[PDB]
């Protein structure tokens, strides 16, 4: 976008941080996906020192 | 000069009937996230066209970040005019709106 | 001995309870003992010694409550008329037009059985201040406002019809519309322009006050 | 392992400004005509759903 | 063009009204997720308090008028809860019909009022109940839909997008998209 009115909308209204919950049912749509799920089961484990 | 004297006087009187006075205004006391996005859009677009800034821009080179500091100190001299759906309106200054 | 006459009476006993509930819902004076009239008491009063249903004593007259006069100043009397003749003729329709206008009623309800001759349906808007409303008594068997999907409709006075339009800054034509011949607008006897208030039981909020205008 | 034939060469494009159309004065279509990107009907509805009237403008 | 107006009514672009309040309660769907998570909000009272900061907030919004009218309706609605919906008396309309949710503290949908009061009495737990009312009633006031929100686009996109998920075979009555097109 090409002016400060449209920069201010894409940073405050349409940014990815305000799209965390979807408007369909209020559920979150953003989060880590495959290896990060399978690393938290290893890192937050009880053997991890 | 006969038509314009009346055509103005109709226009400024019609515009007075739609102005809602400060004691009768009924909308929200908050800045409604689109008012906040347009104030920072319109103020930054004025700052970049050499409007006088009322805040110490501490080495900031971004017009949008300057207006985000004027909004935090209640220094933006703008006015929201909130149109109710029959055309009537309420004038809320930016200094007296609560910012989310 | 009770295979059709038990149910031709019961389809007129229930159709009579609804009209007393309809007239009480329009703000007229119908007491609760008149509403809750049992079936054996309906035959002890409106069925003759042989046991047939007669539709002459069933016709009645109602008057406004004190609550309705203060809210609606022009609410007058009401005559509710049944009919023995199933195929309703223009001879009996001209009587009911004049019986309202001689006795000077405001509203007249003409409950019939099968049909009206369309030569006699022209006499429905005939009186200019008064109104004639026709009901088929097969349609009055179940009171549809008791149904769990039909919310509580309340017609408004012109005082709070005016308070509604000032608050939202509306025209009359910018409200949601209810039809002139809606089965709940025919129930409440709504004229064009009258605003009814619906209290909806919403899935997300509970009680929720909506509005709707008759055009 | 196997290498598939179809590759990603003729897939990217960038336009700052350039050619127009003579009827509409809108950016021309084209991968190799240095042509614009289409903001279609569904993206117009997506820009109203954000309430961003200036990004639509 | 269906959008939220500044009087909280849902109107079309020409001005014709569609609803008097969004969903009956004027709550944004993307803000109501921890609305009735009362035990989460009680464990995080001090952090939720300075978010929804009530110090420089009580001078701008009415505090008493909606709370008085809600207790009058809540007292009147328990006494006639045994009655059917057509024998309900209409002396008191809902408080959201009477007071602007964004200007009056405590003008709250009657479904959030029940669940909040059901929470406070079935749970005996340095936080009172009187300052947990005021926090959650302020959390209601800061979760409202904003005026100018394009709720008509969002509703159509909330049906048109998960209908793309809804396109498969039998796992009688019309199902899926051919039912939805009817």
């Amino acid at each position: 976008p090409q002016n400060e009115n449209a920069r201010a909308e894409a940073l405050n209204l349409a940014n990815t941080d305000s799209q965390y919950l979807t408007p369909t049912s209020g559920s979150p749509v953003r989060g880590l996906i495959q290896d990060h799920i399978s690393a938290g089961v290893w890192l937050t484990s009880k053997d991890s020192f | 000069p006969e038509d314009f004297q009346q055509h103005e006087q109709i226009r400024r009187k019609t515009l007075k009937e739609k102005a809602i006075p400060k004691d009768q205004r009924a909308t929200t006391p908050y800045m409604t996230k689109y008012e906040r996005a347009r104030i920072l859009g319109t103020r930054a677009l004025q700052i970049s066209m050499n409007a006088p800034v009322f805040v110490d821009l501490e080495g900031e080179t971004d017009p949008l970040r300057i207006a985000m500091k004027e909004l935090a100190e209640k220094k933006i001299p703008l006015v929201i005019r909130r149109y109710l759906p029959d055309g009537s309106f309420e004038d809320w200054s930016v200094e007296e709106l609560i910012v989310d | 001995m009770d295979q059709e006459n038990e149910r031709n009476i019961s389809r007129l006993w229930r159709a009579f309870r609804t009209v007393k509930e309809m007239v009480k819902d329009r703000g007229y004076f119908i007491t609760q003992e008149e509403v809750e009239l049992p079936l054996e008491d309906f035959k002890a009063k409106y069925c003759d010694s042989m046991g047939r249903p007669q539709r002459k004593m069933m016709s009645f007259q109602a008057n406004p409550t004190e609550e309705s006069i203060s809210k609606f100043p022009d609410m007058g009397s009401l005559w509710v008329e049944f009919c023995d003749e199933p195929s309703v003729g223009v001879k009996t329709m001209k009587t009911f037009v004049i019986h309202i206008q001689e006795k000077n009623f405001q509203t007249g309800i003409f409950v019939y059985q099968n049909n009206i001759t369309p030569s006699a349906m022209k006499l429905v808007p005939s009186i200019p201040p008064a109104t004639i409303e026709t009901f088929n008594e097969a349609a009055l068997v179940v009171n549809i406002t008791h149904h769990e999907l039909v919310p509580k409709h309340i017609r408004l006075s012109s005082d709070e019809k005016r308070e509604l339009l000032k608050r939202y800054r509306l025209k009359e034509s910018q409200l949601p519309r209810i039809q002139r011949a809606d089965p709940v607008a025919l129930y409440l006897g709504l004229k064009r322009g009258e605003v009814v208030k619906i209290i909806r039981k919403s899935e997300t909020s509970g009680r929720y006050a909506s509005y709707r205008i008759c055009m | 392992y196997q290498r598939l034939r179809h590759m990603v060469n003729d897939k990217f494009q960038v336009r700052s400004t350039g050619p127009v159309n003579s009827l509409t004065m809108q950016p021309v279509k084209g991968r190799k005509r240095h042509g614009g990107i289409r903001v279609g009907e569904m993206e117009r509805d997506a820009l109203i759903g954000h309430g961003t009237s200036f990004l639509l403008q | 063009g269906v959008h939220v107006s500044y009087d909280n009514s849902i109107r079309d672009a020409d001005g014709t009204l569609v609803q008097f309040m969004y969903g009956g309660d004027a709550i944004d769907i993307t803000k109501e997720s921890h609305m009735t998570q009362f035990e989460f909000c009680l464990d995080n009272y001090y952090a939720l308090l300075k978010k929804y900061n009530p110090s420089a907030l009580i001078e701008h919004l009415d505090v008493e008028s909606a709370l008085k009218y809600s207790k009058k309706t809540l007292k009147y609605r328990k006494k006639h809860s045994k009655e059917p919906h057509y024998k309900q008396s209409v002396k008191y309309d809902p408080v959201l019909a009477k007071y602007n949710p964004a200007k009056y503290l405590g003008s709250v949908s009657e479904n959030f009022q029940d669940k909040l009061e059901s929470f406070l009495d079935k749970n005996s737990k340095g936080v009172n109940e009187k300052k947990f009312r005021a926090l959650m009633q302020l959390k209601y006031m800061r979760s409202l839909i904003n005026p100018g929100e394009a709720v008509g686009i969002i509703a159509s996109q909330s049906v048109g997008e998960p209908s793309t998920q809804m396109t498969l075979n039998t796992f009688n009555v019309t199902l899926g998209i051919p039912r939805l097109r009817e």
